[PDB]
């Protein structure tokens, strides 16, 4: 219905694919898995001016796996340039990846995402980050893996994409769920299932939640 | 003389029980757990049918992350890592849309607050049974 | 399936086919659309795709499948452009600048088509990049021509040069070599005369054209690189700063050019060009007032509303007020004439200041830095601005961000909650505005009391009264502490702390009640020069502070630790001593009541308030005071140790108690608290302790390894398990304290190393790895950084134990056991540094691990690990090189020299480990200097591979021209060559030598590089 492409880039191992899988499913994937030339997936977000899509179109970082490159960028409606504060050469990448972007997207909403912001040993300071002023893009600091700041960046570019600025995200409705019991047949193959949830342990057991 | 002026489907739910909490599913593929979300998990009454159901939304934006009935057949069991988690196979969720079954874990800020969620969890069960 | 045809070149394609998968791909979606994408990556890297492009730029009707073409062309035309026959790239130039004109002729293709012909261009900036101006002298005057004929390639054109201007000037440092981009540079400036000279015309002759703004478009490139004479010698500015900023199509480009303009490199003593520079201000200035916005309008609901590009044209305002003013504003301050123009230009600021953006916020902020900071020093400028200033007071007393110590926030149910992170983002934005603030009080320091002292009172009188006021207010006062002399603080003080105690009893509900402690606390540990001369208003504070200690509301409760820290570490010297008045030093006062005060804390919450004693304790300088200081202040930990250590000497098994591990943790990690701040005159509670800590420590370890047994690896992860490691931490962590901050090394030698090392050693080597701590490492790395020289079997010991065990966890990928990947580095860092004799022990198998473990450093993307690895190679060089010519060092230079040359090309050359470039090069450049200055001493090459004589200079050339040759086969001998010759010709010179490489990283991406581009200089 309402849909915008949305591209995604920026350097290899940034947090670009395990920002959107965030969003998506709500997992952290902790593991670098290479992305090849490009994913795409929606995502919907529910506003107080209804349903907004985006076609997240998460492109490949690494230039061996780079694919079409910027013929991925076409007809592009938005745009999020990542990097990584703790790798001063992401960011010194920016200005690439920009220039690339907007040779073939002349007049869209961009926003700059500076990932990681979670890790102790911040190397981009945050008096450093300027590139985005003379360009015109909306700049945050967001943590896939603390999830700070995670849905300012989706929430600027609809704002700009509907036209509204008061535009806010809203609790989707939630209908009545169903009542079913389990089917006896397959009640055993429960009680294994069960065994091997309860014996992998939960991942990071020294978080706040 | 007059003067003209200037011219979530949880409205008819009870809150019995709110707690801050992360929300897991099992990936059995995989072999490992994967977080579904984040933020305040509700038991809600339903003030017509009586049926207590969870209820979780992720912060910020907001989106369901569970939304199931606390069914009566449901059973919590400890994970092997945490003293502030509990498992469960659930039936029936759609948070994420059509009807699915999962096995979820979901885990407190302190043993004190799982060992609440428990009590709630069976009270709740109990009411589901009437 | 049928898109895969396209694949198959040994049939013709099918261009119908082709541009059904680009359309599957660009306009479908799911599975078809997943398959499509990888069906069309694998045309475009088919090396024979190219001689496809010609006839889909003819036959498609698709223009993405056109764009793709002209994608794979691109990269021909990059990378292989000198591979091909001569009548293909005359084809190739051909067929592109045919397609380009062809679509600038029909008008509805030049309308409707603009990403294609942007491509083409940029294309086309390709082939002149590999050919202009040697092989295509007339392009430019040709294009100036062509121009004339026609409106669509005038504006086309202007879309080339702009690019071609970025290729050159602004994108050329990474992608071309040095000799390359000065060539082009060059190029372009002597023909710039004739380009400036068609540029001008058509911006004298129109309008409002899109062909004005792509004109506009490609100075905005040139702005970057072009001497100064083209812009202040001909009429140009007088048009940017009147006619271009009426029409708004036109403005938002002529207000970047104009920023631009602001920056040009202009000669500093020249009455008439400063006359110029002042006009095109005044011009633009009066522009802004008549056709966009008056200096009285709400920009902040004017940004707020977004229409059009409105939220652009103010960021760029900003941006061009800021920019010029910094530069320009002495101009402006001393001709009469021109006050109204600074002072209205400044009061645009003031209103860009308001609007509700944070990034916009940070660069208007930046320029009130600059402004500020000069009339601070200048003599006789502050006067001039006294009104700006005084608004600019206003703006950032109600902008004011949350401190980081302020912990309670508003919630979206509108409660006063503790939060649930830091607002890690917000911390520069709060030390900028700090920074303002404070050169503004002090610039009028009544203005900014009168400003704060009346907004205060409109809190307490209730008329503009609420969170956000009183809130942003407390931390603007807070944050001038500093500014005001000690006896005109006072007064301030006194005055603020009588108004915020009325607030907090008229203001209720633990909401209100929370808001306004946590101002109270905030402000109070702002100003430790007042607390320090008002002892009974000291005293009164952190009693208060003990009583906030047992609030319900948590976010209160952990503020009033913090504060209490802040405080201490500031006024620590006045609970040490006795007061006047008083029966005993303050000091003895908490000692005596930490139970009752700390009873409601969190156990880290405890640990803080004990760390915060030791601050106090450590300014005792009488030692035996000191000492009984300290042993009161242990007096509970002690207690409970007591009673556990006399419990599990009986029975190991009452350790099996989860509620006992806790117990233990928490008294180990208080003594890690009270040490942090005690160092050195922690030692004697650190000796009540210390043996039979380290019992407990082998333990607990014993449990761990019976559990593992017992249960699995599995056993790891549970709570149990991880309890009884946190004691092993924890442990670790006390130790590492200590010895870090020890003044006694003596004594760390012969009292505490031995023991330690018998404790943790062999049970680190024996357990699985998933078992074993990395906390031992980092404890063995400051053992060694501190007493290393004096234990050197102590060292040889600590390897023997931890580095071939360690290094088999670590060296089957990049990513496993990540912290003790990052600990063992830094453990052969700083043993290499301290105590190198405990390598030259090693036998020689193990001495090889070292080498391997190195270089595998090395390879890491990961900095921690990868930066290490670089040093460990460059202090291994530097130690062997200081053993001089002895059979240790020869054998090493024979088996190792070659080794670490090659490992460290491969690192250089392989695209994947960009972050450690210079790191890199100054190893390399370390090991080819060796050679250069014959500092090894016996031949690098095995007798009978070269005549007997041969210098290792020759060798080493030979080497590495041959590794080169191999590595790289599509290089000529001669650039192998040439970028050798230059190289060695270097080694002493890494600015220059870093060239060399960033130019051979070039040549190896493409085909036919210039052998003589290796003599830049
Ligand atoms: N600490 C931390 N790690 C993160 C964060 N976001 C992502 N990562 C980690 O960074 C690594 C790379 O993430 P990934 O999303 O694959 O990066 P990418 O930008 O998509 N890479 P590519 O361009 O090659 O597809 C993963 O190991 C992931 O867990 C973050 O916010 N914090
Ligand atoms: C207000 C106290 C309150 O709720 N009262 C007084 C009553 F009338 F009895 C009811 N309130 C909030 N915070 C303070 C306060 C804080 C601090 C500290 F610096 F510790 F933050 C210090 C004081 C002091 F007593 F020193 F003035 C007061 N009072
Ligand atoms: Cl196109
Ligand atoms: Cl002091
Ligand atoms: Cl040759
Ligand atoms: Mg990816």
């Amino acid at each position: 219905q309402v849909q915008f492409k949305l591209v995604l880039v920026g350097d290899g191992g940034t947090g670009k694919t395990t920002f959107v899988k965030r969003h998506l499913t709500g997992e952290f994937e902790k593991k670098y898995v290479a992305t090849l030339g490009v994913e795409v997936h929606p995502l919907v977000f529910h506003t107080n001016r209804g349903p907004i899509k985006f076609n997240v179109w998460d492109t490949a970082g690494q230039e061996k796996f780079g694919g079409l490159r910027d013929g991925y960028y076409i007809q592009a409606q938005c745009a999020i340039i990542m990097f990584d504060v703790t790798s001063r050469v992401t960011y010194k990448n920016v200005p690439n990846w920009h220039r690339d972007l907007v040779r073939v997207c002349e007049n869209i909403p961009i926003v700059l995402c500076g990932n990681k912001v979670d890790i102790k040993d911040r190397k981009v300071k945050a008096k450093s980050i300027v590139f985005h002023r003379k360009k015109n893009l909306q700049y945050y600091d967001i943590s896939a893996k603390s999830n700070y700041n995670f849905e300012k960046p989706f929430l600027w570019l609809a704002r700009k994409l509907i036209g509204d600025p008061n535009l806010e995200f809203v609790a989707m409705p939630a209908l009545a769920p169903p009542e079913v019991v389990m089917d006896p047949a397959l009640a055993a193959q429960y009680e294994h299932d069960l065994e091997v949830a309860q014996t992998t342990a939960l991942p990071d057991e020294d978080d706040d939640l | 003389i007059h003067f003209e002026p200037v011219v979530t489907m949880e409205e008819d739910e009870e809150v019995l029980y709110k707690v801050r909490a992360k929300l897991f599913r099992f990936d059995a593929d995989a072999k490992e757990w994967k977080e579904r979300g984040t933020g305040d998990c509700k038991f809600l009454k339903n003030k017509k049918t009586n049926k207590v159901r969870i209820l979780m939304r992720r912060d910020k934006t907001l989106k369901i992350c569970a939304n199931h009935i606390i069914a009566p057949e449901y059973t919590l069991k400890p994970n092997v890592g945490s003293d502030r988690s509990w498992v469960y196979a659930c039936t029936a969720d759609i948070a994420e849309g059509e009807a699915e079954a999962f096995t979820f874990a979901i885990r407190f800020g302190s043993k004190e607050n799982a060992d609440k969620f428990k009590e709630e969890f069976e009270k709740a069960q109990e009411i589901n049974k009437k | 399936g049928s898109m895969e045809g396209i694949l198959d070149f040994s049939n013709d394609l099918d261009i119908a086919l082709l541009d059904q998968v680009v359309s599957t791909f660009y306009q479908g979606s799911g599975v078809q659309q997943k398959q499509a994408q990888e069906i069309l990556t694998k045309f475009q890297d088919n090396p024979d795709a190219w001689q496809k492009a010609d006839q889909i730029l003819q036959f498609s009707t698709n223009p993405q499948s056109k764009f793709i073409a002209l994608s794979i062309l691109d990269k021909l035309i990059t990378r292989k452009w000198k591979l091909l026959p001569n009548d293909h790239r005359i084809g190739i130039r051909n067929f592109v600048v045919g397609m380009i004109i062809s679509m600038c002729q029909d008008d509805e293709v030049f309308k409707t088509q603009k990403n294609l012909i942007n491509k083409s261009d940029l294309t086309l900036v390709q082939i002149l990049k590999q050919e202009w101006p040697q092989n295509w002298p007339e392009f430019i005057p040709e294009l100036i021509g062509s121009s004339s004929s026609s409106v669509n390639v005038c504006e086309n054109n202007m879309i080339v040069l702009k690019l071609l201007s970025e290729e050159v000037f602004d994108f050329s440092a990474e992608q071309m070599t040095q000799a390359k981009a000065l060539h082009l540079k060059n190029s372009m400036s002597k023909e710039f005369e004739q380009i400036f000279k068609l540029c001008f015309q058509v911006l004298e002759q129109g309008s409002s054209s899109s062909l004005i703004v792509a004109t506009l478009e490609s100075l905005l490139r040139y702005l970057h690189w072009i001497p100064y004479r083209y812009i202040y010698e001909t009429n140009i500015l007088e048009l940017l700063s009147t006619k271009f900023m009426t029409s708004p199509d036109t403005r938002a480009i002529t207000l970047k050019c104009l920023t631009e303009v602001s920056n040009l490199k202009i000669p500093q003593d020249n009455d008439l060009i400063k006359r110029q520079t002042v006009l095109f201000f005044q011009n633009t200035l009066q522009q802004i007032a008549t056709s966009v916005m008056p200096v009285t309008a709400d920009l902040k609901a004017t940004y707020a509303n977004a229409n059009g590009n409105d939220q652009s044209f103010l960021q760029d305002l900003a941006m061009f007020l800021t920019t010029y003013l910094a530069r320009n504003r002495a101009l402006l301050e001393s001709d009469e004439s021109l006050r109204e123009l600074l002072l209205n230009a400044h009061q645009y600021l003031i209103q860009l200041s308001k609007i509700e953006e944070r990034e916009l916020f940070k660069t208007t902020l930046d320029y009130w830095h600059n402004l500020v900071a000069d009339l601070f020093y200048e003599p006789l400028k502050k006067h001039i601005y006294e009104e700006i200033c005084s608004q600019l007071r206003l703006v950032i007393i109600e902008n004011m961000v949350r401190p980081e110590e302020v912990l309670v926030v508003e919630n979206d149910e509108g409660e006063i909650v503790r939060e649930f992170v830091k607002e890690s983002d917000t911390i520069q934005l709060y030390k900028s505005e700090r920074e303002v603030l404070v050169y503004l009080t002090h610039l009028n320091v009544i203005d900014t009391e009168e400003i704060m002292i009346s907004k205060l009172a409109r809190q307490i009188d209730g008329s503009e009264w609420s969170w956000h006021n009183i809130n942003t207010l407390s931390w603007a006062i807070g944050s001038i502490s500093g500014t005001m002399s000690e006896d005109t603080e006072k007064r301030f003080v006194v005055t603020v702390i009588k108004d915020l105690l009325d607030l907090c009893v008229k203001k209720r509900g633990k909401d209100n009640k929370a808001v306004v402690a946590s101002d109270i606390m905030y402000v109070v540990g702002q100003y430790p020069r007042f607390l320090k001369a008002h002892w009974n208003f000291l005293r009164t504070v952190i009693l208060k502070l003990f009583e906030f200690m047992h609030e319900t509301h948590e976010g209160v409760q952990d503020m009033a630790c913090d504060t209490f820290i802040k405080i201490v570490q500031k006024c620590k010297y006045h609970f040490v001593i006795q007061q006047p008045r008083e029966s005993e030093p303050f000091i003895q006062t908490i000692i005596r009541d930490i139970q009752k005060t700390t009873a409601d804390l969190q156990p880290q919450q405890v640990h803080t308030f004990y760390k915060a004693c030791g601050i106090i304790i450590s300014e005792e300088r009488s030692v035996a005071e000191r000492n009984r200081l300290l042993s009161d202040l242990m007096q509970l930990p002690n207690m409970a140790w007591d009673t556990i250590v006399e419990q599990s000497t009986a029975n190991p098994t009452l350790l099996l108690d989860s509620e006992t591990v806790k117990i233990i943790a928490n008294i180990i990690k208080t003594n890690v608290a009270v040490c942090t701040s005690m160092g050195a005159d922690f030692y004697p509670q650190l000796g009540h302790i210390y043996y039979n800590m380290l019992q407990l420590y082998r333990a607990v370890s014993s449990m761990i390894s019976a559990q593992v047994a017992a249960e699995g690896l599995i056993a790891t992860k549970t709570p149990k398990v991880r309890g009884l490691r946190t004691i092993k931490k924890e442990i670790l962590k006390l130790v590492e304290t200590y010895i870090s901050k020890a003044r006694n090394l003596d004594d760390v030698v012969k009292v505490l190393v031995e023991p330690l090392l018998n404790a943790v050693l062999e049970d680190y080597m024996n357990n699985v790895p998933d078992a074993r701590d990395a906390e031992v490492l980092n404890c063995m790395t400051t053992v060694v950084e501190k007493v290393g020289h004096m234990i050197p079997q102590g060292v040889i010991l600590i390897l023997q134990s931890v580095f071939e065990c360690t290094l088999d966890m670590i060296n089957k990928d990049f990513t496993e056991y990540p912290e003790h990947r990052v600990e063992f580095y830094k453990l052969l860092k700083v043993i290499n540094e301290k105590s190198f004799a405990a390598f030259l022990e090693l036998p020689p198998a193990a001495f090889k691990l070292f080498v391997d473990a190195i270089c595998w450093a090395f390879k890491h993307n990961n900095r921690d690990v990868e930066v290490n690895g670089l040093q460990i190679a460059l202090d291994l060089v530097k130690n062997i090189e200081r053993m001089g010519n002895v059979p240790f060092a020869n054998e090493f230079h024979k088996n190792y020299f070659f080794i670490f040359v090659s490992e460290t090309f491969f690192v250089l050359t392989d695209s994947d480990h960009k972050s450690g470039f210079s790191k890199q090069a100054l190893l390399l450049m370390k090991l080819i200097s060796l050679v250069y200055d014959n500092k090894i001493s016996v031949p690098l090459y095995q007798e009978a591979e070269v005549p007997q004589g041969t210098s290792n200079q020759v060798y080493l050339s030979q080497y590495l021209a041959n590794m080169l040759s191999n590595a790289f086969p599509h290089l000529t001998s001669e650039q192998i060559a040439s970028f050798l010759s230059a190289l060695t010709k270097q080694c002493k010179d890494l600015v220059v030598f870093k060239g060399t490489l960033r130019d051979f990283l070039v040549q190896i991406k493409e085909v036919g590089g210039d052998p003589t581009d290796y003599l830049f200089a």
